């Protein structure tokens, strides 16, 4: 008979449909269903009965029915003692909360805020991680920076790895949305860079961004120059995936120092070779992040974008089209801060025999925008030839 | 451990089970077989597939209903793209999934309706050729379904069901039907997966390791081991015991599962693939010798690479020479050139080719002479000039509803002299060509299988004995053909079944260090069996528990106390001591002691033993050891 | 246990590298090689010291080989056939291709000036092939793991288990990429031991853009002058690069002169094994295949003496066996013309007296040339430099470091380094004597669930602080070799042995006049107040429990002004039910 209800259950919640008054009736309905089920019994039914509930108030436009059915919820889950069911409440919780974001009374979101937080002494390494994803969405600023920001942090050093990113990621979602992060969590964030799983080392790579940009004069020397460091050692991880991310965000921190900075390009404290190193990388996703950057980084400093100029000119002959793509609009945009000259455009206009229609019209632009040497740009552009080019021809006389 | 069963396709699996905190999907695939309800897709055509009559279900009816079926003058189809089916989406999130274990390239063509548009975040698993097969299908699924694309205007029949007639009344959803996922839906889904090898163990997040373990079926395909240092949980998809050109496969590995997941049997159980090979190669020349063409609809890289072979090798031994072939496909040169990279993936006739430089498979010598061609599409360029007839097409979809091979139907269809032959057990060819009928084509149907007909996997489960045989019900179910193995238990999952399979964990594996095992003191307590007390100070930082030597105070200095005392022990080893005037009140079951030196009383009971009475210090300790002295310890 | 490691090649030196490695009951033999330097009896690696005279089947338990260069496969078929091994042999898939035709072609070139065709093959039938990231189960209680290691085409690093003791052989890798090759990856595996090549110890070399610019210009500029460029290769292996990286040079400025690559199916190996290459070559394989070339042609005896300006690739590297030598010979006494050394040059060999300055080469049979020609060592050899070599240390994480591939004072000046920076212990044996490395022991336990959810349920009260400690406790049980953390009563319920306890209390008299009721809360805040460290709790029955003791009143005082007390405690907390006790004592 409990087999049947559970068959019956899984049906139900696969044909439903929670968009399409009588809220009220079926609530109370799941609610007495729930009432009856014995302690071990089958805990699936439970969830299901949860996760219908949950659906049904990510749906429900009434901005009473959402607070009848979280007091469903706070109800039951206040009561529950199965770990399995209260992670599942909490993952419920966390889908009505996304959903809605804008819907709760701010005493309903501290008292869901609080009933996360009471599960994250007994939970199961599952309980704490959920609880911990409904604290990131449901605690406020000025809750959130003087109680949450230290609850959290104390989990980073957790037993488990889920644990101990969901913790990074909370605090990094708390950070977002308005919160005082103090420094002091910077030395937190650093030791958390040298965990065994990669899923923790993403977050806390993360977190070192986001606390050296927004405190970028700190002591302990200028902790957005060890946060420019501490990212360009993330650029020889063990995962392709950190290695991306990293090269994607060591050009986002603008406002580091000169004598950092053109560190990664003057090769032989972990920023000596950064760059060089990116823009010699094994794998595309890598190469490609790694021009953006020093794009980026180069766009704003007149004196990097002249040093930069010779990495980026031998991006050019790169035998894939991404990259060849990536670095030619990088100088397109970059394209004053520098004088062009006869060894560099021997490179350059080596790459002008393109099969392809996207090489030719981009690099027609770079040589429009760009400033003997007059000679070869006419001297190549005419053999490939023989509307872009005219339109280049155009921009290149007027200058 | 729970197993989640998403899928009512036999074909096509989707398990979810729970090991460890830990949700991991086995094998999301996708249904293909959906799309023999909807009509075929040609490229460019004539008004054979328009003005089609319309379909009237004898009762009331609807002003927008007309026009979604038409029929083919004996059957119903829906005038829509074909939209496939796949794994339910609601009895797990698809974000609670951790890990994702692909075992075919076959099973794997529902990834990107998973992994890109929820919430999932996790890793998937598969093998170098899998991946890359798996990436020339889907990629070959959207461009097929792309180059002459229709629009999804078909819903009002889903509705209503039990009006229509037989072949499409039992549709099974129906509801969660969807057209296609994109391509960059399949360069994100793809990008999320990482390759692994034959019997790599790989760690799950500190929670078990996973092995890929080489089912002898497809270049590539697995059989997927999931152990623990007490438990074993193995998965078997793919399975041939048949030799062929990949590596065969490796029961050795599969041997002691507590838990075993059956999942892929033939699809057609009374038939012998050798015969059927034979068959086909007997109808193509036989087709040939009338100066008639045959069409072979197939997959990309499956049993092609067997089926160029031993057509070339019957046909040049038939008398039958200049006969060409070409592959027609827009995946064709990555598949043929990507085919002759994987040498160490093959058995063992055709790794060998590889050690004196020359190709594994003999097709590439095929595209050094021109006997066989290959072209992306039938209107690409180059086309034109190298097609001769007689001639055997392998082109595009074994369901005929999108494609090349449509415009092959409709060109090679109306002449007596021309064959099909399908050798694709996943589409029933009756059903295939039933929009076609006026046809007057041959249309064959040889089924092709190497993968474990029931008496084979009778004889795989038996050897390999598991603990737990979890399997589909359909599979015991009955020319005997059904699994039965009455010496052990079979566990049996439905289509949307939570089944509670019977695995409960009772040991753990941790460590302690050098000092702290030293200062174990074994004790002999029983027969072959001894007993010792341990204390220390643990530190897990993952799961890997350590136990390094030490309110601790008093707890690291306990013992324990057996061998509960008789009556000849006590007073005959506390009266000489120095205390020798007991008074014994020996009630008919207990004992009493009452002593002068001061005010005590010893209290014995047949499982306890205890005071009330103190005084002094020093009154204490004299009861303390002479108790002690005659009891056992560990 | 102990980790004993003997080289009889490349101790404190370069070449004919040999390692043995013995841990828990196991012999390993890594990378058996030969010497380019020499040809007398120490061509070859010593046997003698495994078992002198006589097969050694019994005394190895598997061989391993990293690549296909000779210094580190060349000896193979001397092991197998000369001295005699019948076991298995591990390598990667395009070792067992490669190896023969190297093997072949330095039998010819040095039998003129040995082993056999029919023992090449002899000795490759005894191969058994590995995959990458296979636990390839070598007998029980012996594992073995291939990682990429770059340098070569199908060149490993090796991973070996014995029984909790693991060691991991890079042989030859690089850290960086190259044109083909992508870079030698490990992960965090924590060997106990990471034995690693130095041959660029002291050097940080430039860049990518640099080297290639540098050769480039010079081969231009040499050629450009009507000069001829020799380039010492072998058929296999760096040469690829070189010839990819020239063709795409000679295909963008567009130039004319002849290129020759002196051999020829070496470029079909490459095309069968594209999966060991790296990501733009598995790119564009299908479509823009890199391994045919339509400018290096095949060459010819007589166009050596021609008069134009040409590129050669010769046949053997280092110039020491054969035709490079001979164009070495021919093109020496001139000017404007260069050969390019784009490997290491073992000791011994014509190409390291050609670095090493010397201007006079002394031949066979008293043969004197002045070398006129232009003499330009460049670094196209592929080896990991004093970064790469820290950051394979950085990323695998060992406890301990050697070094053997290498010069000595380079070995010594990373070994300051290693120990500067990541404080650890780096070793360099010569050859001939072994280096012993300790580990501990740490013996395994299967521990109850029931009793560690137990302790993390009583753990996750407060949160994770990693400064307080945990104090779990249990019965250790072991039958036949199996050692077993359970809990008390499941220990006693299964030996069916059962318990006696032995229960103290005590009376203990006071002077109060009020209520045992004002006693028992006195008493409570006391313990509280003295002890702080302790759950108390003030059962409703009026009786004190701390977490083993009950505390009680007899007789209700009949008697006023006297209170008596009942101390009760178990053997189990003796301590805390009798020390307090004394407090007691210390107070009335
Ligand atoms: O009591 P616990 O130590 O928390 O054991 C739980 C519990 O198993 P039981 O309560 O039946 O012993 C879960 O079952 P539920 O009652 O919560 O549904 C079960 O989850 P499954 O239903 O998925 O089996 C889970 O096992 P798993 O490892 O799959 O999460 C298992 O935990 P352990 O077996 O690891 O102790
Ligand atoms: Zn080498
Ligand atoms: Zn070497």
């Amino acid at each position: 008979n409990s087999r049947e209800l559970l068959e019956l259950l899984v049906k139900i919640t696969d044909e439903i449909s929670y968009e399409d008054g009588e809220l009220k009736e079926v609530a109370s309905k799941i609610f007495q269903l729930y009432q009856l089920q014995e302690r071990d019994s089958d805990t699936s039914i439970r969830v299901k009965l949860l996760e219908l509930l949950s659906g049904l108030g990510c749906e429900c436009a009434t901005e009473q029915a959402l607070t009848m059915i979280i007091d469903y919820f706070i109800f039951l889950l206040r009561k529950e003692v199965s770990q399995k069911v209260l992670a599942q409440g909490m993952m419920c919780l966390f889908r009505i909360g996304e959903r809605r974001k804008h819907m709760l009374p701010i005493s309903y979101k501290t008292q869901v805020a609080h009933l996360a937080k009471e599960q994250l002494r007994s939970g199961s390494a599952h309980t704490q991680k959920n609880a911990m994803l409904v604290i990131g969405r449901f605690a406020t600023k000025m809750e959130g920076e003087r109680h949450y920001v230290w609850k959290l942090a104390f989990y980073i050093d957790s037993q488990d790895s889920s644990v101990r990113a969901q913790a990074l990621h909370a605090l990094l979602t708390l950070g977002e949305r308005g919160s005082q992060l103090p420094a002091v969590l910077y030395k937190r964030a650093v030791e958390a860079m040298k965990d065994d799983y990669e899923c923790v080392r993403k977050e806390a790579l993360q977190l070192v961004f986001m606390l050296g940009n927004r405190h970028p004069d700190y002591i302990l020397l200028r902790m957005i120059d060890a946060a420019f460091s501490k990212v360009c050692e993330a650029l020889c991880d063990l995962s392709l995936q950190i290695r991306v991310l990293a090269a994607e965000l060591l050009g986002g921190m603008t406002a580091v120092s000169r004598e950092f900075l053109h560190q990664t390009l003057d090769k032989k404290s972990g920023a000596c070779g950064a760059l060089i190193h990116g823009l010699e990388d094994e794998f595309l996703e890598v190469r490609t992040a790694a021009v953006a950057s020093m794009c980026k980084l180069a766009l704003s400093r007149p004196d990097f974008a002249v040093t930069s100029l010779d990495f980026l000119v031998d991006m050019f002959n790169d035998e894939i089209e991404d990259v060849r793509l990536k670095a030619i609009y990088s100088l397109t945009a970059i394209a004053k801060h520098i004088v062009l000259r006869e060894d560099q455009l021997e490179i350059m206009l080596g790459s002008l025999e393109d099969y392809s229609v996207d090489v030719r019209e981009g690099l027609h632009l770079m040589l429009g925008a760009c400033r003997t040497c007059l000679l070869m740009v006419v001297q190549k552009l005419l053999d490939v030839l023989a509307n872009s080019t005219y339109a280049c021809m155009r921009k290149i006389g007027q200058k | 451990m729970r197993l989640y069963c998403l899928s009512g396709d036999l074909a096509k699996p989707c398990y979810i089970i729970t090991f460890k905190g830990l949700r991991i999907m086995l094998d999301c695939g996708l249904t293909e077989q959906t799309v023999l309800n909807f009509l075929p897709l040609p490229f460019v055509q004539s008004l054979k597939w328009s003005n089609l009559p319309n379909f009237v279900p004898s009762r009331d009816h609807d002003p927008q209903m007309d026009g979604e079926l038409k029929d083919c003058c004996g059957r119903v189809f829906v005038d829509s793209t074909p939209e496939f089916n796949l794994p339910m989406d609601k009895m797990l999130d698809f974000s609670e999934v951790d890990v994702i274990l692909i075992s075919n390239y076959l099973n794997m063509l529902a990834l990107p309706y998973i992994t890109e548009n929820t919430g999932f975040k996790g890793k998937v698993y598969a093998t170098e050729p899998t991946l890359q097969i798996g990436r020339f299908f889907l990629e070959e699924l959207v461009d097929y379904i792309e180059v002459s694309p229709k629009a999804c205007t078909a819903r009002l029949w889903k509705e209503k069901l039990h009006l229509l007639p037989s072949p499409l009344s039992e549709a099974f959803r129906a509801k969660k039907w969807r057209t296609i996922f994109s391509l960059k839906d399949v360069q994100g889904s793809l990008s999320k997966v990482t390759i692994m090898g034959y019997d790599e163990k790989l760690d799950i997040l500190g929670a078990f390791i996973a092995t890929p373990v080489s089912s002898g079926y497809c270049l590539g395909s697995s059989n997927w081991v999931l152990s623990t240092a007490h438990e074993k949980i193995c998965y078997v998809s793919g399975s041939s015991t048949l030799t062929t050109h990949p590596r065969p496969i490796n029961q050795s590995a599969l041997k002691h599962a507590d838990v075993l997941i059956m999942t892929g049997l033939t699809q057609a159980p009374t038939v012998n693939p050798d015969t059927k090979l034979g068959e086909l190669c007997m109808n193509v020349a036989l087709t040939i010798r009338n100066n008639g063409s045959a069409l072979i609809p197939c997959y990309p890289s499956g049993v092609v690479y067997d089926l160029f072979e031993c057509l070339t090798q019957n046909l040049e031994n038939a008398g039958l020479n200049n006969v060409p072939m070409f592959f027609i496909s827009p995946v064709a040169d990555s598949s043929l050139a990507y085919s002759n990279i994987l040498a160490e993936w093959l058995s063992s006739a055709k790794q060998n080719k590889v050690y004196l430089p020359d190709d594994p498979f003999p097709h590439a010598f095929y595209l050094r002479n021109n006997k066989l061609k290959h072209y992306n599409h039938v209107f690409s360029e180059g086309f034109s000039k190298d097609f001769r007839q007689p001639c055997v097409v392998f082109c595009g979809h074994p369901s005929l509803r999108f494609g090349d091979a449509v415009h092959f139907i409709e060109m090679w269809g109306n002449n007596p002299n021309n064959s099909i032959i399908f050798t694709e057990p996943d589409f029933p060819y009756l059903q295939v060509l039933a929009p076609f009928q006026p046809l007057a084509m041959k249309a064959f149907y040889c089924p092709i299988d190497t993968s474990l007909n029931y008496q084979q996997a009778n004889k795989l489960i038996k050897e390999l004995k598991p603990n737990v045989l979890v399997i589909p019900e359909a599979y015991t179910k009955p020319p005997n053909l059904f699994i039965e193995q009455p010496d052990k238990k079979i566990i049996t999952f439905k289509c949307g079944e939570i089944i509670r399979l019977p695995l409960k964990r009772k040991l753990d594996r941790i460590y302690i260090t050098s000092e702290l095992a030293q200062k174990i003191s074994p004790k002999e307590v029983a027969a072959g069996v001894t007993f010792s007390t341990l204390t220390g100070v643990l530190q897990v930082k993952d799961k890997v528990h350590c136990i390094q030597p030490c309110k601790e105070d008093v707890l690291k200095n306990v013992k324990y106390e057996y061998g509960s005392i008789d009556v000849d022990a006590v007073m005959k080893k506390l009266a000489q001591d120095g205390f020798s005037n007991i008074k014994l009140d020996r009630t008919g079951g207990a004992l009493t002691l009452n002593l002068v030196n001061e005010d005590t009383v010893i209290k014995f009971e047949d499982n306890e033993t205890h005071i009330i009475c103190g005084g002094k210090p020093t009154t204490r300790l004299k009861l303390r050891d002479t108790i002690m002295k005659c009891l056992q310890s560990f | 246990p102990d980790i004993k490691i003997t080289p009889l090649g490349a101790g404190q030196d370069v070449g004919r590298s040999c390692l043995l490695l013995s841990m828990g009951g196991k012999n390993i033999m890594l990378d058996c090689g030969m010497h380019m330097g020499y040809n007398d009896e120490r061509r070859f690696p010593d046997f003698s010291y495994i078992v002198p005279e006589g097969p050694i089947t019994s005394h190895i338990d598997c061989v391993i080989i990293s690549h296909f260069h000779l210094d580190h496969c060349g000896a193979l078929p001397y092991m197998s056939e000369i001295v005699g091994y019948t076991g298995p042999i591990y390598m990667t898939h395009p070792t067992k291709a490669i190896a023969p035709i190297l093997l072949e072609d330095m039998r010819k070139v040095a039998v003129e000036r040995f082993f056999t065709t029919q023992m090449i093959k002899d000795c490759m039938k005894k191969v058994i092939p590995v995959t990458l990231h296979q636990s390839m189960m070598v007998d029980t209680d012996l594992e073995i793991k291939a990682y990429y290691a770059g340098h070569v085409l199908g060149a490993a690093m090796f991973w070996i288990k014995v029984g909790s003791q693991s060691v991991v052989y890079t042989g030859d890798y690089n850290m960086t990429p190259d044109r083909h090759l992508g870079a030698a990856w490990i992960d965090k595996c924590r060997p106990d031991l990471l034995i690693s090549e130095s041959t660029y110890a002291t050097t940080i070399r430039d860049s990518k853009r640099c080297r290639e610019r540098d050769f480039l210009k010079k081969v231009h500029e040499c050629v450009a002058k009507g000069g001829k460029v020799l380039i010492p290769v072998f058929a296999l292996g760096r040469a690829q690069e070189l010839c990819i990286l020239l063709e795409t040079y000679w295909e963008r400025m567009n130039l004319k002169y002849p290129i020759y690559f002196a051999l020829e199916k070496a470029n079909t190996y490459y095309k069968m094994f594209i999966t060991w290459t790296n990501q733009k070559i598995r790119k564009t394989f299908v479509h823009r295949n890199m391994f045919d070339f339509k400018h290096i042609k095949p060459f010819d005896k007589a166009y050596i003496d021609n008069p134009g300006a040409m590129v050669v690739f010769a046949t053997p590297g280092m110039l020491h066996a054969g035709l490079s030598l001979q164009i070495f010979k021919k093109w020496a006494p001139n000017e404007n013309n260069m050969v390019i050394m784009p490997g290491y040059c073992v000791q011994g060999t014509v190409g390291n007296k050609i670095l090493g300055g010397a201007k006079k080469v002394e031949f066979e049979n008293r043969q004197v040339v002045e070398v006129k020609m232009a003499v330009e060592y460049m670094s196209f050899s592929a080896h990991a430099d004093a970064k790469g070599i820290m950051q394979l240390i950085q990323n695998c994480e060992p406890k301990n470091v050697m070094l053997v591939h290498g010069e000595a004072g380079k070995m010594k000046f990373l070994r300051s380094k290693i120990k500067d920076e990541f404080n650890l212990e780096t070793y360099m044996p010569a050859n001939g004597e072994t280096c012993v490395i300790s580990t501990p022991v740490k013996i395994p336990v299967d521990a109850s669930v029931s009793l560690l959810k137990a302790e993390a349920r009583s753990y996750n009260a407060q949160p994770p602080d990693p400064k307080r400690r945990r104090l779990i406790h249990g019965v250790l049980v072991m039958k036949d070799n199996r050692i077993m953390l359970q809990n008390l009563t499941d220990a006693l319920k299964e030996i069916g042995i059962n318990r006696h306890v032995m229960r103290f209390t005590s009376k203990v008299k006071m002077d109060d006049s009020g209520p045992v009721i004002r006693t028992s809360e006195r008493l409570k805040t006391l313990l509280e107040e003295k002890l702080a460290g302790w759950t108390v709790t003030m059962q409703e029955n009026g009786s004190i429990a701390i977490e083993s003791v009950e505390v009680k009143v007899e007789e209700d005082e009949k008697d006023p002004k006297q209170k008596n007390i009942l101390i009760s405690w178990t053997n189990q907390d003796e301590d805390i039910g009798a020390y307090i006790l004394n407090v007691l004592q210390n107070m009335c």
